[PDB]
């Protein structure tokens, strides 16, 4: 019954691997999770810890392949078990749900026009748990509850920005109106440039990603109109996914404070982002320092 | 809100194949081919013997070949998807950085040092009339 | 590339049973097969075949279970069988769809901004097929393509009648961008009054049910207005089907005329009917009798 | 527009019990089984002994106990949807005709009377709390 903090997240699979193998402290990948320690320690503030995570991420054609293809769904289900990628389901505990706001929050979307689908079985793959071992670290169960949101960005087209930014605006409705006092955290998943496919695959444009991040710290109703061509052609193909930061950043009011911005690379293909925002008028004092951008081109 | 218009600003674009409904239906075969790895009993019996696991998905012999020979361009322009293909490349034991390095044509190393360095700039790579 | 003809008709799955039993013209089934004649004539006419229908329908879980459940889905698949219902699949040819135009539709939707689920793959149920005998009889195979657009009237809420009505302007606007020059139908199926369960199964109103007619023809915008509580109290919990025929009238323009109506009483636990609207600019002349009532009751 | 009145205003209806979230947890169970009998296979084994294939699918002793009495009011009050259950009186070989008179506490023959006549009239029962 209220959101009280905004995150974003790159959730590249490498980092997810890093962990298994005992090699997330060496020179290449030490530097991102050095970033990431803020986040970990402000979390565990009591106060600071989620009841519930709204956890808004693209399926990578793991719980969806071509035979369905939903445009937003969210997970209604009481567990949900890590997704077989090709290497074996990965070896983190579970992800709890919870279905009495998850319900609450599908009927409500769709009593303000949204065309939801409504899942109540789903494997959740990298898109949704990497965040988790990122943020949490390796405990035997996640700390919270986590509600997975899976958006397409798979087959064109994806959802507008301008769909994106007001579905964050009733996603925060529905939560507001939930009668539970619960802390929920909306986190958005993916990015920042990067480009997977192809004779332009490495691209990487950290000027578009900086430029992104103040805008949607500053003048996200702007950045909502930017159309897709201008993702692709600027940011690469897999660029698109910063299309759901859009949708963190619209459950969260007019006016946030940014407490932490870390930028670094590069972390396997992409420049990798994650971010903390709180409502400006119950934000809590920003980290020192509040600005980390790492990596030997910054 | 013209469906034609949006589509065609995306043939415009350097290097990039984006995953629009033609190449989706083009696709379909070999991208549910790869959501079969998933399962560790299908990537067993695929490790085992490709051809004839392949032979069991109605791929067309351009699709077949591009499995068989690893070439993940190859199999994009047969309307293969980055993200269903991932499971072939994760059965075979490789990253995503390698599976992209691959379809550069610059070697493994060239690849991670530009990445090291910043990675690919935009510069000349945005837009084929324009040539930036 | 064009939208010339709106038909509705309901689909109770006793009228494939009574094609199936020969019972189709015996005293109860009849006069209800008696009704439909006209528009299998029409149909069939030089001209009035159409190249394409999209057909409008719920799901009865069938294609969806509790696992999967989409607000709006469109078929994209160029096959679809008929469903095992319980009693074995329905007896009748293959649906054949049509992928260019089905994607085209899926495509411009959701840039309109409705949130669409991609179906590749799915069995048509009852909802489909019925309608397809009633107005086609048995042929070897279907005369047209049809490409399937399931609505979710089963687990609540279903989709507004506001919502309804808009999405059939933009199938309308899809259909018209579409470059080849295609005879399409959209037609809505289900209806009228009923209740399948509880102490007040058996529930007609047909009050209820000719007001609904009147308004679909001519004034749709108030009638889409008509909130859910007002269906399922006037026209019995099952009555919610008729949320559908606003799809069909809102891919016709304000001014249409009614070619045909049919309504009977009863029709297994409904309150069975039947039309063809057609755009008043190029409308065709209205049958005769126009308009046919029928039932002991009636 | 609020998520809570919209709901309660279901409950005022008589008779009839509206497919809402609620319901639908509750019912997961009981509908998955009945989906379930889709399959021509799973019709013959549950056929062939009825309780011994409700033990797989965890309902509870109440919504097991409904199902094997055919009692389709108890059914719907465990959660259980009947576009769900009517693949299990499909199964029996019933019609939706049968099934539905089966909830009122009508005989067979005087449901189809009433639906002749011109069915069940509107009068009275569209709300509790107002009478009509
Ligand atoms: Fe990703
Ligand atoms: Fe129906």
């Amino acid at each position: 019954a209220r959101v009280t903090t905004g995150i974003t997240s790159s959730h590249i699979p490498a980092l997810g691997a890093a962990i298994q193998t005992g090699t997330s402290d060496n020179d290449y990948w030490g530097p991102v999770f050095k970033g990431y320690q803020p986040i970990r320690d402000w979390i565990k503030q009591p106060g600071n810890m989620p009841d519930v995570v709204i956890l808004v991420y693209n399926d990578h054609a793991s719980a969806f392949d071509m035979n369905i293809i939903p445009t937003f769904a969210i997970g209604c289900a009481e567990t949900f078990k890590p997704a077989d990628e090709g290497w074996g389901p990965r070896p983190v505990p579970d992800v709890k749900g919870h279905p009495d706001l998850a319900w609450h929050i599908a009927q409500s979307l769709i009593l303000d026009e949204f065309d939801m689908t409504i899942m109540n079985q789903m494997d959740v793959d990298h898109g949704c748990t990497v965040p988790l071992s990122m943020i949490f670290g390796e405990p035997e169960e996640w700390p919270c509850k986590v509600i997975p949101f899976p958006v397409n960005v798979v087959t064109y087209p994806p959802p507008s920005g301008k769909r994106c930014f007001a579905l964050g605006d009733s996603i925060r409705a529905a939560v507001e109106s939930f009668p539970e006092d619960l802390n929920v955290h909306v986190w958005g998943t993916g990015g920042m440039s990067h480009q997977l496919q192809g004779p332009r695959a490495g691209l990487i444009n950290k000027e578009f990603d900086l430029n992104f991040i103040d805008k949607l710290i500053s003048d996200p109703e702007e950045l909502s109109k930017m159309p897709h061509i201008q993702y692709l052609r600027e940011s690469g193909s897999e660029g698109v996914e910063l299309v759901m930061w859009l949708i963190m950043r619209g459950a969260l009011p007019e006016k946030v404070r940014d407490l932490y911005t870390f930028y670094h690379i590069p972390a396997s293909n992409t420049a990798l982002g994650a971010m903390i925002l709180q409502p400006e008028e119950t934000a809590g004092t920003p980290l020192e320092p509040r600005k980390v951008m790492s990596g030997h081109s910054l | 809100i013209d469906v034609h218009a949006y589509l065609a600003e995306f043939d415009d674009i350097p290097g990039t194949r984006v995953f629009t409904a033609q190449r989706a239906r083009k696709g379909y075969n070999l991208n549910q081919f790869a959501m079969s790895l998933m399962k560790a009993e299908n990537r067993e019996r695929f490790k085992a013997d490709e051809s004839a696991y392949l032979d069991e998905w109605n791929l067309t012999p351009a699709a077949k070949a591009a499995v068989l020979a690893r070439d993940y361009n190859a199999m994009i322009d047969e309307g293969g998807n980055v993200y269903f293909l991932s499971k072939l490349f994760s059965t075979d034991g490789k990253s995503f950085q390698f599976a992209a390095g691959s379809m550069t044509g610059m070697t493994q190393e060239e690849y991670a040092q530009m990445m090291i360095d910043g990675g690919r700039s935009p510069a000349g790579v945005r837009s084929i009339k324009g040539g930036y």
